[PDB]
């Protein structure tokens, strides 16, 4: 009942995967091989007849080294080797060939074990896609499979968490394409995108976590918090729970605009309690924010606040009436409500090991804010540079793409920073 | 005046005139027809209950039609999908291939130059 | 007419249901295993309406229990007397209406309306005398507005003959759950407006303005709210419950107070506001504003007709002077053109905690208050058409938005139109 | 003999045949059981082969719950099964769902009962009929059952006493509704109708009895009194009114101006020995008339003084001589001025244990006056108030009613109104 | 993307060739038997990039040597790693083709080179994925320019969606005497330009102008040059053999280094510039290593890269050193030194740290490119067609083996092309 299907493309996809099933397997209690000494993560978990709880979860990769890594480590039991799907050739950071040349080789294979998870399913929600912008298969591959997906299973639910690109970690410079080419394709194919920006993670992993050059690892450990309070609705029995359809219903007022902001809080060094009230202030400060962006210069229009541990509804009311009456918090004209509320009783878990402390309560805030076209802004003025002089089209056009789709992806993506400036006029 | 009128066994009875009249004188449904106008109400109420279930009959359909237009929706979005999709990989798959046979073609052409330098040489 | 089948739909619906049930459990003597425990045979004597005898000297609540998800109902299973509620009657699906009024009325509710129409159906045939059907719901969420107005549609269809009646729990921005309760509410509006016979309005903005003003309960909850609610709905049914002169029942209750069939909206009054007294100022709580459900204030219009009942010990003749002299110093609040439009009862059981009480139940033309704030948001919200495909995708015209809202702007312009009325 | 059928229509008519049946069988020594230790008594009780006396009596209500006051009560084993006709749902105050929609469904029932007990009757008078103005079983099916009883009986009398609203112990706001309809309806079939205001019955317990908010109990004990009065010489051999054509031949000499106003005296509490003159001064005063009207404001067509318990001929002449001296009692042009007696020597009776003392002797003056149509007036202003807006009317067309009912009926009252008025200038 | 065919060929190509698999073998642990004597696995996991693993447990370079001179092998083989090459990979003609592009391309270059594609084959289909082709060669004389260039195009043919990459030995009049050298140089330049996608240029005006300058060298040899040679091979190819954060392949650098086909010819640099087997008596820091990126003295291309802008660069830092370090001073070399760096490519520096240096030096860095100051070489070669071509000098060494003077028009045509579009980036603005 209820099941939610994750699909992990490409490096980013893949290692955060890695983060949150470990995360999930620590919260519930299931060992590296399935076994485990409330029911509802069974909408994560399908089960064996020897009382193996098995990830309702596909990896793909073009290239298998990172999903190697999956196949030789600590959970490569908790996978059935058919779920971890990988080719030969990577996409060489090339969106043309994750999405035709190397793609169209492996996407009938990943769809047939998609289509059998979804045969396991008595009532799928829908799915879930990890990906990145700027990697080729992040972006080329992700393209195909939503497109597929579209096919295959018409309307239902699809969401997204992708990873917006940072130069401090990016290892390519014709990200900027990758980024715009995957969002004008993807745009009408996913219900609701979670955007989380490197930029953002990496800084807040050095202020808050005393770690001077942040890893992936450190990155990933803390996205996979972020992942999991929003799914944590899902796979719990809480006070006030939330739905993939309540996600978009409450947070997308509009088709296009369906890119929410993430902020999470508290984040505390392991080495150095927080009560619901300063947690709450705490997810409308720009710095705590998981996209780099000034909400103060934009309006809200959907607030989505996901509670997780000793947090009783008194104290969210009170901490959000004191949200109401801040004035540099400011509302569109037309949303009388922007608030939504859920609260899991189970604290967040850490992994052993790791840098982030344990804390009894903590908060996820979704934000749907004008603010957001900062970030499009920002994309869409390192593709113009380029692409005005042409730089590294022949690449994408000899893989077959024509100059057509660039420029037809980037006025798609004009039209969607115009209509962020249409939303929040009064 | 008082004019008797009756006696009996519990009681007795007389008038009391205290004047006489000014005046002298006084001055001046079948079964059917009952059974038909119950039964007219009745076929009034049974006429407003008719109309009241046409009501609720028409809105019954109205909501079959809400359903199904969303699964015409569904197919539709779908179909077009699929179209869309097919028509991008065919036009990407002639457009590489093209890449590719323009490439051979030419060296190709640097082969054929080749020999006709190999023929110059020992023509002279 | 005896027998009344009570249904509670989504969260809000079954939240305040379970409380109603607990509430006057304790009234009519009944603990959490059916028993009868009682001092009195009043308890016993119209118990009927409400409770079905089981075998083993039990009674067991004439309740269904519906909703799209599960979570609500296995809490209520859990709560105090979640154990006296037969375990058939829970008819609960598993996917959720997603907050959506189109998903619970067309695509989501129509899958389970027949499984719940088979349980209502069978408490209906049980039944001696149906008097006819009390569905709580709220209108801002999903279930309970959409469902539960597919629910009374279908229901009329089948009981065309029966009273429909709604305890009805209006949506305010001070304590919501979801962004599109404007949408939710203009959409059941509408139906209640011609599908229920009498429909009483509670309202979450003035069970929150009666907690944070007259309570000094700074942060409300849902559990301060609903304690409010219980009260209110133990104080209405009173007289279906108990013997009295009144042989109450919901046809009577209809006939002399909605004068117009589509002015069936009631403003709930209770006195003394609690948390968690003398008859002359019970009587005045009538046209105290602080003691409405309905965030409406009386004497910005003018009584149709009031139902008040008085509970407790207490001088029926002091009772019928202090209302007499309430109707005559507010002689301008009360229509001239429907004479002696106020009727009372006496009941001698107070609510528990409480040795006397005060309920009351007006036909004010100041209800359009209430429905012109809903219009206003929604309004506000449909002008941009923000979250409209979230209901054109369940198949939905954007006509019947704007049907819905005319509909309502109509209620709210007869209401004026009776409100201006001179004899 | 000369047999009286009483049939009780809705709650009202139910609970105050349960009051007038206990005040018989107390007058009449009839025991609970329905065992006796003047054979008048007969033309009102009926006798089976175990001894046993029944009232001649139908009792029609569609709430199970009133019917059960019957077969229930203190007075249970005098009424057989098939006098008492119950259903499932009432009328629910509306006189459109009592006529319309139950009396279609219960009438044929209904007059078979009535039928099987004129079966026993070797000459019938007639009918008393006991129903509400304002309830809907009272007013919907009563008039329902005068039409098919002037068919089915066309040369029998019949007699109603009906309970005319107050606002002060109503249930329902469509009162003034219900009894306008009813009144229009059953005008053409009765001969003499006896209202009984329940506002002037409550002033009455509350003044004379010192009761602070009487009881339908108390009112209806006090309107037993009435009743009795009224029928003391059907069910004793007395000497005035000894058959139900001479009510219309003593007090109705038009036959739509029927409706006599009663005043009785006197009405004393049982928790504190008065003269012929003073109970007949208190039958000229407005306080103890059974309908709150001012006969100032009218002009007598008839009048009888009923006299019962230890009342001398004597006594009762110089009363009137000294009346007519202080009083004007005006009269008719066309009418004699003067009064019809009678004594019956039984003595008046009360419930024992109730609230209205035992007197030696007590009177019951009615008389047909032009100022009773003051009460059509008060409920014809209220009935317009609503009717003018329309107010509730959907409920009576949803029961098959048509809307212009309400205006013809209303006619008619304005043509009462009219008629009252002719005849008093 | 695994395995990578090498081939070298004519004396420059086999002699910086051979250099290259001796430091690198060293650097993995393989001596001159193909057995694996080292003490890190680091140095394994990614050893099939370049070399086949045999029976013995030996490593067999992925190797193909080729010349029209018999001699040369004999002198590979003479080698100190001589014995590691398979000795069926060797294919060797019988007359070098002296100095004689045309002897190379068209003639007897021809009639070797289904024997080269031989040996290339059966390489290729053996790789499990193959990323592509490596080519040492110089442009100057007849057999590594000539041939070479006619191999490319041929491997082409048969695999064209793999990589094709060369190191390109430029020709300068202080180290050889050959006069047609510049015609060789321009006939092989046209070539590259539409049949490689990544060309190292290695200047040998630059080596000798480090070798004389910077090392003190008054006459320097062959031997000195290709340790200048042998070092930046194996510098860049670092983040191909080692395991590193990012998987590193050869589509991948030309995807990000390459913004116009044509523009794919990179300058080499290199930090420390040391004298061949000489000790090293001090490291140095972090920052030196960094300011060499625009030190035109660290060139391998003898151009100055303040006279042009970076399109892109790829840099990698080789020992043990902070990565924190190493990225402050990256970026502090880009802020200040913004004018030299097209704006229009947005984030256009990328950097790699791998924590083994190569062998004799605790510390180094490997700079690699894309600049518009390559023009420089470019235009000095084109110079000196010129001055030869005006006066037709030589010409009748080239149509004795049947070439025209219009294909010398052509390629001296191509490559003042490809000047005039180095110019026209360097001078476009994002305005
Ligand atoms: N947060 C996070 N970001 C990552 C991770 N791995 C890569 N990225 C980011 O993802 C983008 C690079 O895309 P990748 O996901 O590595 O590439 P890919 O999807 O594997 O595609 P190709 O390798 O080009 O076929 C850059 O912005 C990286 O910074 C990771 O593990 N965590
Ligand atoms: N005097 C007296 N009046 C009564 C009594 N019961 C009801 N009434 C009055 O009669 C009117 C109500 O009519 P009922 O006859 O009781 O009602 P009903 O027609 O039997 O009931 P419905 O079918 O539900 O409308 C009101 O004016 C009541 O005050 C009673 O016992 N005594
Ligand atoms: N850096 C460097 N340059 C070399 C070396 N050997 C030759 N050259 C240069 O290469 C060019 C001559 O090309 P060669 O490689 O000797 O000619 P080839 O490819 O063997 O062709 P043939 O004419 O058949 O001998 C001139 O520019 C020489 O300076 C070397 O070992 N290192
Ligand atoms: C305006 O005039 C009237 C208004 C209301 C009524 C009546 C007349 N008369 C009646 O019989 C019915 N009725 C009342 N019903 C009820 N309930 C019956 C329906 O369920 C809820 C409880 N409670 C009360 C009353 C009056 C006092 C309290
Ligand atoms: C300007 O942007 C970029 C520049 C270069 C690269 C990338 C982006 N990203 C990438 O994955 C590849 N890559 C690099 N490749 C390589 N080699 C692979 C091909 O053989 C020679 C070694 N060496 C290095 C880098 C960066 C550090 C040294
Ligand atoms: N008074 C009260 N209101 C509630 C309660 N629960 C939810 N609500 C209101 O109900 C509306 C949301 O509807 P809900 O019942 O949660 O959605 P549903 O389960 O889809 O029917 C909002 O207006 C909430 O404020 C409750 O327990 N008491
Ligand atoms: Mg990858």
């Amino acid at each position: 009942m209820r099941e939610c299907i994750s699909i992990h493309v490409g490096q980013a996809g893949v290692q955060i995967g890695n983060a949150c099933w470990e995360l999930y397997c620590l919260e519930h209690g299931i060992q590296p091989d399935g076994q485990m000494p409330d029911d509802s993560f069974n909408t994560f978990f399908s089960e064996t007849g020897a009382g193996k709880h098995v990830p309702r979860a596909v990896f793909v990769d073009l290239e298998p080294t990172v999903i190697d890594e999956v196949r030789t480590g600590t959970y490569r039991q908790l996978f059935h080797p058919e779920q971890l799907i990988t080719g030969k050739e990577d996409a060489a950071n090339n969106y043309a060939r994750g999405h035709y040349t190397i793609g169209k080789e492996i996407i009938d294979l990943v769809l047939d074990r998609i289509r059998k998870l979804a045969d396991q399913c008595t009532g799928l929600q829908g799915f879930l896609v990890f990906h990145s912008f700027g990697g080729g298969t992040g972006s080329g591959f992700t393209s195909l499979l939503m497109e597929r997906l579209s096919v295959d299973y018409g309307k239902k639910s699809k969401l997204e968490f992708s990873i917006y690109p940072a130069p401090q970690v990016s290892t390519a410079v014709v990200e900027p394409y990758n980024s715009i080419l995957t969002t004008h394709t993807t745009l009408e194919h996913s219900d609701c995108a979670f955007m989380v920006d490197n930029e953002a993670i990496y800084d807040i992993c050095r202020r808050n976590l005393d770690i001077e050059r942040p890893t992936y690892t450190n990155l990933n450990r803390l996205i996979s918090q972020i992942v999991s309070s929003i799914t944590a609705s899902l796979r719990f029995d809480g006070a006030l729970n939330v739905d993939l359809t309540e996600f978009q219903t409450n947070l997308v007022p509009y088709p296009r605009i369906h890119f929410p902001l993430a902020t999470y809080a508290p984040v505390i060094s392991a080495e150095k309690q927080l009560s619901v009230a300063e947690i709450t202030n705490a997810c409308f400060e720009p710095a705590n924010q998981m996209v780099k962006c000034d909400p103060r210069h934009g309006k809200y229009m959907a607030c989505c606040l996901l509670y997780r541990g000793d947090v009783v509804p008194k104290d969210v009311n009170a901490a959000i009436a004191t949200i109401k009456t801040k004035r540099s918090i400011q509302f569109v004209d037309w949303c009388p409500t922007g608030f939504k509320v859920g609260i899991n009783y189970q604290p967040p878990t850490v992994v052993p090991g790791g840098d982030l402390a344990k804390v009894q309560r903590a908060v996820c805030m979704l934000s749907n804010t004008t603010a957001i076209a900062e970030a499009w802004a920002r994309l869409d003025h390192k593709f113009d540079l380029m692409y005005a002089k042409r730089a590294f089209v022949h690449w994408y056009v000899g893989e077959g793409m024509e100059e057509g789709e660039f420029s037809e992806a980037r006025e798609d993506m004009a039209a969607l920073e115009k209509d962020y400036e249409e939303v929040g006029v009064d | 005046e008082v004019i008797e009128l009756n006696k009996a066994t519990s009681g007795q009875s007389w008038e009391v005139i205290l004047k006489p009249p000014s005046f002298d004188g006084v001055p001046e449904p079948s079964l059917e027809e009952i059974q038909k106008k119950l039964e007219a109400a009745e076929e009034r109420r049974k006429y407003q209950e008719a109309e009241l279930l046409k009501h609720l009959a028409e809105k019954r359909e109205h909501e079959r039609e809400v359903i199904q237009k969303a699964i015409e929706e569904n197919n539709n979005f779908i179909k077009m999908a699929k179209e869309k999709l097919a028509q991008k990989m065919e036009s990407n798959k002639e457009n590489r291939e093209a890449h590719l046979a323009a490439m051979l073609e030419r060296l190709q052409e640097k082969d054929k130059h080749a020999e006709e330098v190999r023929k110059n040489k020992e023509l002279k | 007419m005896r027998e009344i089948v009570h249904i509670q739909a989504g969260q809000c619906g079954n939240q305040i249901g379970a409380k109603f049930w607990e509430v006057i459990s304790d009234e009519h003597g009944i603990d959490p295993t059916g028993s009868y425990h009682g001092d009195s045979d009043l308890q016993l004597e119209r118990i009927n309406v409400y409770y079905n005898e089981a075998t083993g000297n039990k009674y067991v609540p004439r309740a269904i229990l519906v909703d799209l998800e599960p979570g609500t109902m296995d809490s209520v299973r859990s709560g105090p007397f979640g154990q006296i509620f037969r375990p058939d009657n829970f008819v609960f699906g598993q996917s959720g209406a997603g907050n959506n009024w189109a998903k619970g009325h067309y695509t989501e509710g129509a899958e389970l309306v027949d499984s719940v129409l088979d349980v209502v159906r069978k408490e209906s045939e049980s039944c001696d005398c149906l008097q006819g059907f009390q569905l709580t719901h709220s209108l801002g969420g999903g279930t309970g507005s959409g469902m539960g107005t597919l629910l009374i549609s279908k229901i009329r269809e089948e009981y065309p003959d029966r009273i429909m009646n709604t305890f009805s729990v209006m949506p305010s921005p001070k304590v919501s759950d979801t962004v599109v309760e404007p949408y939710n509410a203009t959409l059941s509006v509408h139906q209640l407006v011609e599908n229920t016979d009498e429909t009483y309005c509670i309202d979450n903005e003035a069970l929150y303005d009666i907690c944070f003003r007259t309570l000094k309960l700074t942060t409300p909850t849902y559990g301060d709210l609903n304690h409010l609610v219980s009260a209110t709905m133990s104080g209405v049914t009173t007289c279906l419950r108990f013997p009295g002169q009144l042989n109450a029942d919901l046809r009577k209750l209809a006939v002399n107070m909605v004068p117009f069939p589509r002015l069936h909206f009631f403003m709930p009054g209770f006195a003394p506001l609690t948390s968690r007294l003398t008859v002359p100022e019970l009587t005045q709580q009538m046209f105290d504003s602080k003691n409405m459900m309905a965030a409406c204030d009386p004497r910005h219009g003018r009584y149709l007709t009031v139902a008040a009942i008085f509970r407790g010990r207490m001088s029926m003749k002091e009772v019928d002077e202090q209302m007499l002299n309430v109707q005559n110093k507010n002689s301008s609040y009360f229509v001239e053109w429907i004479p002696n439009n106020v009727k009372t009862a006496v009941c001698d059981i107070p609510p528990r905690g409480l040795k006397m009480s005060a309920t009351f139940i007006g036909n004010s033309t100041a209800i359009q208050e209430l429905f012109k704030r809903i219009s206003e948001q929604f309004t506000a919200m449909f002008r941009r058409k923000a979250f409209l495909h979230w209901y054109t995708g369940e198949g939905m015209d954007e006509m019947e938005f704007t049907e819905a809202e005319s509909n309502m702007n109509d209620l709210v312009s007869e209401y004026q139109q009776y409100q201006d009325a001179t004899a």
